[PDB]
């Protein structure tokens, strides 16, 4: 289960003092403005959804957005509790928070952030209480993050702004000479509730060690490691299921002796994965679950879809070198990837337009700028 | 100045470890669970089973039984008398063993926590001690749950070693391997004692040879004396040092401390040379430093230990185990046994130290490599290879697998190395670390480790990392180091591991397929039901040199030993054959640690198997043998007859004088090439002793009961 805890929240914005605000009670207590916000979305549509500010994609609007960059954020919402039986761990999951946060729930922070490029998963089981819970995220100011690190004398004089050096950010939000100056700040994606029962899978590293296109068959390697307690040892199966439209090519089970294991499969009858020109894009369904031997009870499912596809760059100057995908020498042909949108709470809507730009002028590369 | 031991009875309290691990003494008195009485030192599982809750894990498949205690948790207490205390003086609670993630409380106040079971772990428990019954209690948590308290990487995910094995500091072989059966037990395995030190003490004397001449029987050595000394101290204690042998004294001299740490260079004189087994003698010496009161004469602290005055260097030629060993300036070959596990059950480790390292001395090693699969032997060890003269490859303790490169794993790590250094690298047998590694990339073998050897121990040499076949006769491995070849134990041992019902190997009479009961003790880490594997490895070998697999159990005792016996005497007698090239051998063990099969030449309970007698023969000082004919003779000292003859026939092959030059293989005549399956005795004496050797000549499938009768008519042997 994972409800999602996305939709209407209430933002309180305000300039930030001397002192950061850091805690439940002066985000309450300072003089600002309170709006109606959307998560996942940045600060900068939720005060131009209430005429606070213009647009800035038309003229010199974008300037006037600049006195934000010194303000503080004030998220807050409230959600009910999910059922969790003895033994399960209930998490809530951050996809982006930009940046620097203190998270709240019951009034017990439950985590402090400081990077906008990857997630955040907090456990908070016990805090949770019955009824009506509340959320409450605090953002301070990325721009004055920054002072409180001494830099050095390479990191000064860069076409990279300075703020962004002591700090773990996006550095085109900072402006480039491609991408406008909206350091911006919110929960930019998705705010969910996951649930764990003590027996849950952690990762499924799937690597292709070897690959034969010609007789249709491929060694795909699967780490797994799990949560497994020790009363629940020799007592789970894990099911690997390899299908292709409904087709399946592989069923293997074991059984959990350890908690982490490699599970080497030899595929049969199973395309090579190969980018666009020298071949099909092969995909393969491979779900793993953890399954009770004796209830048959599922535990937990972490499905996805691989390619047997092999990489392996050859040297001989910068620009020496070439692709070799599955042993034999592509010519690469492609562009490279920007910034999807300044406030980058709606890079999922673009995501799929601009996918297609690629497949039309069929690129067989793309190089996600830094 | 005293040390009292809290070894003997203790309070065992186990009980399954809830979700939550249980951390304070008020959640382990009100789990419920099972009390017994315990024995410290001891595994948790020797007390289990001197109350009868657990059956024997050495006989039948009844290993799997100690499964679901993996996930249990421990709880020793007991009660202690405190001893006087005067001002300054420091009461230290010392642990010499705990396995392994374990919260020490003295009267209730955390003193420590423990994380690890191949060090020792001492507490000043000098203010939290009181006047009566002062309560010790120590609360261990499942090992294999701990595991999961990480996130591994993909290149420690697959290998030999156990994955709960990579996150934390214990011994790989534990959790199961080849040659050792899965036993991760827990508890006190080693010395618990309370040590009462003064403000003036002797934090570490390390002691370290910088010159030898053997010749003119002299020697530099340095001590590097670090003291805990009070300013009100200084200028008034002196450190006496006291180099002895025999009761007679060869150096004393005297130096006021005017600093906590000093460097006392000794240009000793009239002192022999510590050589290894075969090229001299291993002269100890028993050096003593103490720190005395230059008024009142009290002696305030003492270190006694014998050292050895020696020079190791590794010569290495990479591409161009391509190294050889020198000691005191000359090339010395190795040959010696690769150590494993004394006991899965580690707390009677020590009980098998005197009778393990005397079957070394039999077999007359010059070197050891303690595996790293091993926990670290103590003290006691490595003075037995002091005494005798058996060098040390000492390997830190990892498996055949990589490791994490995060801090937290690495500072670990460096942890662990400094005390494991500064403990052992004052004995003259030692002689290498290593790393048992794959890669130059890796931070624990190339940084971690490699910086500990760089500070606490810049003198020895650190390393980051049928049988006739050209896989054997032709591997350019100068310095081998894992050789071995199956063999199945005595018959007096097979009737003791398995049950009445289950003696005989073969399952429904059908030969070559094994029942359950031999399937785990082929070292089955878990219960999987399977046909083959490692057993398997028995029976190829007895088809190929003796025709195929015999029915009677005894003729199949005596088939799988001398498989075993002949091969690893063929790579011993290769090995010293080619000596101007090879460097050295240490074949793969010389007493396994449990009732399992294995390539071992000898057993758990103390079965010598055919290979320990075999292998004696071509182990001498001065030993002839022959090699693919080429009869030759290899020294391995330093100071400067045979008679070959078939024994069916009875022609004399051979016979003359021979001139064996010191380290050094003397090569004798080119013997023609016998016709006919037979076998050679070569009958060899030197200074009036005698000695005997044989080599097996022709080509398999022989027939197993004319080699009955070959070695029979030989002589040696049964």
């Amino acid at each position: 289960s994972e409800q999602s805890l996305n939709g209407r929240w209430t933002l309180k914005f305000f300039p930030q003092p001397a002192v950061p605000v850091m805690t439940i009670e002066g985000a309450e207590a300072a003089n600002g403005i309170v709006v109606d916000a959307v998560v996942p979305g940045n600060v900068e549509i939720d005060m131009e959804a209430a005429g606070l500010v213009e647009d800035p994609m038309v003229g010199n609007n974008i300037y006037k957005l600049r006195p934000y960059e010194g303000y503080q954020w004030y998220y807050s919402r409230t959600f009910a509790a999910p059922v969790v039986t003895e033994g399960q761990r209930l998490v809530l999951h951050f996809g982006g928070i930009d940046t620097f946060a203190e998270v709240y729930v019951n009034g017990i922070k439950v985590g402090s952030a400081d990077n906008m490029l990857i997630e955040h998963d907090y456990d908070i089981t016990s805090v949770v209480k019955e009824g009506e819970n509340r959320l409450d995220v605090i953002i301070r100011s990325s721009v004055m993050e920054a002072q409180n690190h001494f830099l050095g004398t390479l990191s000064i004089g860069n076409f990279s702004n300075e703020e962004s050096a002591p700090v773990r950010r996006a550095p085109s939000t900072y402006g480039w000479d491609i991408m406008p100056r909206l350091v911006s700040a919110g929960l930019w994606r998705d705010v969910t509730l996951r649930v764990e029962n003590p027996v849950t899978i952690v990762d499924a590293n799937w690597v292709t060690l070897s690959v034969n296109p010609k007789a249709r068959e491929a060694s795909e390697s699967l780490y797994l490691q799990t949560r497994l307690p020790f009363e629940m040892h020799d007592k789970v199966k894990a099911v690997i299921t390899i299908s292709r439209d409904g087709r399946q090519i592989l069923r293997k089970e074991a059984l959990m002796r350890k908690f982490a294991n490699l599970f080497t499969l030899n595929l049969s009858g199973v395309d090579a994965w190969w980018p666009r020109g020298y071949g099909e894009p092969a995909l393969y369904t491979a779900e793993v679950s953890l399954v009770d031997v004796t209830s048959g009870k599922i535990y937990d499912t972490k499905t996805s879809k691989i390619g047997f596809r092999t990489v392996k760059l050859e040297l001989d100057q910068p620009g020496q070198f070439q692709f070799i995908i599955n042993g034999e020498p592509v010519f690469a042909k492609g562009t490279n990837w920007v910034p999807l949108d300044a406030l980058h709470s709606r890079d999922a809507s673009h995501v799929e337009e601009a996918v297609q730009l690629m497949v039309e002028m069929n690129c067989n590369i793309v190089r996600c700028w830094g | 100045v005293s040390e009292q031991s809290l070894n003997g009875r203790w309070t065992l309290k186990f009980f399954p470890q809830p979700a939550v691990p249980v951390m304070t003494i008020e959640g382990a008195e009100a789990a419920n669970g099972i009390v017994v009485d315990a024995v410290v030192p001891g595994n948790v599982e020797i007390d289990m089973e001197a109350a009868g809750l657990v059956e024997d894990p050495m006989v039948g498949n009844n290993i799997y039984k100690l499964r679901p205690y993996e996930g249990y948790q421990w709880y020793y207490s007991r009660t202690f008398a405190a001893p006087v205390v005067t001002e300054g003086q420091r009461l230290v609670l010392h642990f010499g063993g705990i396995d392994t993630f374990a919260e020490v409380y003295v009267n209730g106040i955390k003193v420590g926590s423990a994380d690890n079971m191949l060090i020792e772990h001492d507490y000043d428990i000098t203010s939290v001690v009181k006047e009566g019954e002062n309560r010790l209690d120590v609360i261990i948590r499942s090992s294999v749950m701990e595991a999961q308290n990480h996130f591994l990487g993909t290149l420690s995910i697959g290998n030999f070693s156990n994955e709960e094995s990579a996150p934390v500091r214990r011994a790989p072989s534990t959790y199961g391997w080849d040659i050792m059966p899965r036993l991760v037990s827990a508890g006190l395995w080693r010395d618990v004692t309370l040590r009462v030190e003064n403000p003036v003490t002797i934090v570490d004397a390390n002691w370290v040879t910088l010159s030898v001449n053997p010749k003119a029987r002299e020697a530099s050595e340095s001590l590097y004396l670090q003291t805990r000394l009070p300013f009100e101290m200084h200028d008034k204690v002196k450190a006496v040092i006291t180099i002895s042998r025999d009761g007679r004294q060869i150096l004393r001299k005297e130096a006021l401390m005017r600093k906590f740490a000093n460097l006392f260079t000794l240009n000793l004189s009239g002192v022999d040379a510590w050589w290894p087994r075969g090229y001299g003698e291993p002269a100890l010496y028993t050096a003593e430093v103490s720190l005395v009161d230059v008024t009142s004469g009290k002696i305030y602290d003492t270190k006694t230990s014998k050292i050895g005055f020696r020079t190791v260097k590794l010569e290495l030629d990479e591409v161009n185990g391509q190294f050889q060993f020198i000691i005191n300036g000359e090339p010395v070959f190795a040959k010696g046994t690769n150590w494993v596990p004394l006991d899965a059950l580690h707390s009677r480790d020590a009980s098998h130290v005197e009778e393990a390292v005397q079957l070394m001395v039999e077999m007359n090693c010059n070197i050891v490599r303690c595996w790293g699969g091993n926990v670290y032997e103590d003290t006691h060890f490595f003075e037995l290879c002091d005494k005798y003269g058996i060098m040390v490859w000492q390997d830190f303790a990892m498996g055949c697998g990589n490791y994490s490169q995060r801090d937290n794993f690495a500072a670990a790590l460096e942890k662990e190395a400094i005390s494991v250094v500064v403990k052992l690298r004052n004995h003259p047998s030692l002689i290498l670390w290593s790393g048992n590694n794959a890669p130059n990339n890796d931070r624990v073998s190339r940084q971690v480790l490699s910086r500990v050897i760089y500070e606490f121990d810049p003198t020895r040499p650190y390393l980051p990392s049928y049988y006739k076949d050209p896989f054997y006769t032709e591997n350019p491995s100068q310095f081998v180091s894992e050789i071995g070849y199956h063999g199945c134990p005595n018959r007096e041992t097979l009737e003791r591991m398995f049950s009445p019902d289950s003696v005989n190997p073969w399952q429904n009479g059908v030969v070559g397929m094994w029942n359950d009961e031999w399937q785990t003790k082929a070292n089955r880490i878990y219960d999987d039901k399977f046909q083959g594997g490692r057993n398997d490895l028995m029976t190829n070998q007895v088809r190929i040199i003796f025709g195929e697999v015999p029915a009677d159990l005894d003729d199949f005792i005596f088939a799988s030993q001398s498989v075993q016996a002949e091969a690893m005497k063929f790579f011993v007698e290769l090995w010293r054959g080619r000596r101007p090239y090879r460097t050295g051998i240490i074949w793969w063990n010389i007493r396994d640690g449990w009732p399992l099969l294995s390539d071992a030449i000898s057993d758990y309970w103390g079965g010598k198997k055919q290979a320990f007698y075999y292998m004696q023969n071509v182990h001498h000082d001065v030993c002839c043998l022959i090699n693919p004919y080429m009869l030759k003779v290899d020294n391995n000292t330093l100071k400067d007859v045979v008679e070959v003859k078939d024994v069916a026939s009875g022609k004399q092959v051979f016979k003359g004088k021979f001139v064996s030059k010191a380290n050094q293989m003397s090569e004798i005549a080119t013997l023609p090439m016998q016709k006919g399956q037979g076998m050679l005795v070569i009958s060899y004496r030197i200074e009036g002793n005698e000695y005997f050797n044989h080599y097996l000549y022709g080509e398999p499938p022989y027939k197993l009961d004319q080699y009955r009768k070959w070695v029979k008519k030989c002589g040696i042997y049964e």
